């Protein structure tokens, strides 16, 4: 049925987009740490917050 | 090596971040089980004890 | 030598960065274009009900 949406259903639903948002972070993490010289230029902002 | 503990830092505190995350949510929506007990009706219970 | 062609190589994958940055815009345009040509137009419709 459609009227509500079932716990079960709810969490399995909210545990695959915290996987995804996971899956994003740890794209962007591995983007961030294999930066080479050759190919980027060293950001000073993001250096000096991190 | 610089890049490298840039990425470290990121995953330190991302991880933080998705733990609460992760952790709040499973809580809040099991709790809302946890609060859907059958009501405390005026009635003798349909098989005495 | 050796360094020379290193140059080389880190061109090629200068290259491939590129591309692949081109392909993140596409394909993130294209998830957002296609969510919305296939169902944007009924939602329209019922919304307009
Ligand atoms: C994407 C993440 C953040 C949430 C994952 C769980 C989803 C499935 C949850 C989050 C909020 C939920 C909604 C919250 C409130 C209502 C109103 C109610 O009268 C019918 C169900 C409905 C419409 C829920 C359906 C399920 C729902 C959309
Ligand atoms: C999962 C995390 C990220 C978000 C949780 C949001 C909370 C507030 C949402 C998730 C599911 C929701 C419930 C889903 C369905 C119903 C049944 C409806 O008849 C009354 C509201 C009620 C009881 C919703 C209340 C709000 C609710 C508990």
């Amino acid at each position: 049925t459609s009227l509500s949406v079932p716990l079960l259903g709810r969490f399995l639903i909210f545990v695959m987009v915290v996987a995804t948002l996971i899956v994003m972070n740890c794209v962007i993490v591995l983007n961030v740490s294999q930066r080479t010289p050759t190919t980027h230029a060293m950001s000073p902002r993001l250096r000096h917050v991190l | 090596s610089d890049w490298v503990r840039m990425g470290n830092a990121l995953d330190n505190i991302c991880f933080w971040a998705a733990l609460v995350l992760f952790s709040v949510g499973s809580s809040l929506i099991f709790l809302g089980a946890y609060f859907n007990r059958v009501p405390d009706l005026p009635y003798a219970p349909c098989i005495q004890p | 030598s050796d360094q020379e062609s290193n140059n080389a190589a880190a061109e090629w994958k200068y290259v491939a960065m590129v591309m692949d940055h081109i392909l993140l815009g596409v394909f993130m345009l294209v998830c957002i274009i296609g969510t919305l040509a296939v169902f944007a137009g009924r939602l329209i419709e019922l919304n307009q009900q």
